[PDB]
């Protein structure tokens, strides 16, 4: 219904299992 | 607000974040979450 | 499930009673037969597993706190339903009957409701800023409308095209609160929103500037943050679509109102006729231009009025 107030990852970033924005490149498999 | 963790930063934005473990379906810019 | 046909009593999230289409088979399942091929409401269960479980009741009677955002979800889904089928003669978001999938208690403390390109799903809120979200007929309408968006223009979720789609689920959530026709209003969201605020909402319609949302093309916002301002520039769609309805003043350019049912007779032939994904204002403009004159006539009054709308929104 509106937008999201949050916290992003940077662009080339992403969301690791710790919750912690890490470099796309070091993410794992999955 | 403040999002210092490293490498976010706050926004009233799209629902997806970009996280590791959904990436080959979903991220910031290819989101399937209409609010 | 296959079972019988049954209707439930419960209460929803403001506290309202009502009935609700069941299905009984040992239990009884929040699955309406009479629509289409179903309405079909679940429980994320404070998880963010998709759909969930489908609603199942021991008794068909749904008076728990924890019931209370299932009651609404499947109900106002159900009149979002009768609104399509009734005023326009669109059989579910597809056309084709496609079953309505909603769930509820998705997450903890989600402070949002949206559509994902199969169902609807419904946060509780955090309590204090929002509520369980489908407890607002203008919410439930307006995700429910992202669909029919989905089915029929395809309108890009972004930039003015994005803005126009969020429009579009504002003008309809507000007609199906319309056609509810219990506490109807002309702002967004309202019954969900700031439980310890009376009067306000998440957007106004008759008001775009009430919440920071521009009222003119000359104040839209231009860059990136929400997805190029799809919640914030819809302001100046749903400030046209208010005058066009309800008609006033606006910058000192007067319009004549033609009523509810214009509005939505002329919104929805563009959208299921004049749109297509890449649509931005200028063409919606001339979408509902051509959709009146199909409807009216060149020299009806509902074209000039849509005419001086967009006039006085600054859409050219
Ligand atoms: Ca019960
Ligand atoms: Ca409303
Ligand atoms: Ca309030
Ligand atoms: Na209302
Ligand atoms: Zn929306």
């Amino acid at each position: 219904i509106r937008c999201n107030d949050k916290c992003y990852c940077e662009d080339g970033y992403a969301r690791d299992v710790n919750g912690k924005c890490i470099p796309i490149k070091d993410c794992p498999k999955i | 607000l403040i999002c210092n963790g490293g490498h976010e930063y706050y926004e009233c934005g799209g629902a997806c974040d970009n996280v590791c473990a959904d990436l080959h379906i979903q991220n910031k810019t290819n989101c399937p979450i209409i609010n | 499930i296959t079972g019988t046909s049954t209707v439930g009593v419960g209460r929803g999230v403001l506290g309202d009673q009502k009935n609700i289409n069941t299905t009984y088979s040992t239990y009884y399942y929040l699955q309406d037969n009479t629509r289409g091929n179903g309405i079909f409401t679940y429980d994320a269960k404070y998880r963010t597993t998709l759909p969930g479980s489908l609603w199942a009741d021991a008794d068909n009677q749904f008076f728990a706190s924890y019931d209370a955002p299932a009651v609404d979800a499947h109900y106002y889904a159900g009149v979002t339903y009768d609104y399509y089928k009734n005023v326009h003669n669109r059989l579910s978001y597809d056309g084709n009957n496609a079953a309505i999938r909603s769930s509820v208690h998705y997450s903890q403390g989600y402070n949002n409701a949206f559509w994902n390109g199969s169902q609807m799903v419904y946060g509780d809120g955090d309590g204090q800023t929002f509520i369980p979200l489908s407890g607002g007929i203008d919410v439930v309408a307006h995700e429910l409308t992202h669909a029919v968006t989905d089915y029929t223009a395809g309108l890009i979720y972004q930039n003015e095209s994005g803005a126009i789609n969020e429009a579009i689920s504002d003008i309809f959530g507000t007609l199906v609160e319309f056609y509810a026709n219990k506490n109807p209003d002309w702002e967004i969201g309202e019954d969900v929103y700031t439980p310890g605020i009376s009067g306000d909402s998440l957007r106004s319609m008759s008001d775009p500037a009430k919440y920071g949302d521009p009222d003119h093309y000359s104040k839209r916002y231009t860059g990136t943050q929400d997805n190029g301002g799809v919640h914030i520039n819809s302001g100046i769609i749903n400030k046209a679509a208010y005058l066009i309805s309800q008609g006033g003043t606006h910058y000192g350019v007067s319009v004549v109102g033609i009523g509810r049912d214009k509005l939505g007779k002329i919104f929805y032939r563009a959208l299921t006729q004049y749109l297509t994904p890449t649509s931005n204002f200028s063409q919606l403009r001339a979408a509902a231009v051509q959709s009146a004159t199909d409807l009216y006539g060149s020299t009806s009054q509902e074209v000039a009025s849509v005419k001086q709308a967009f006039d006085a929104v600054g859409v050219k």
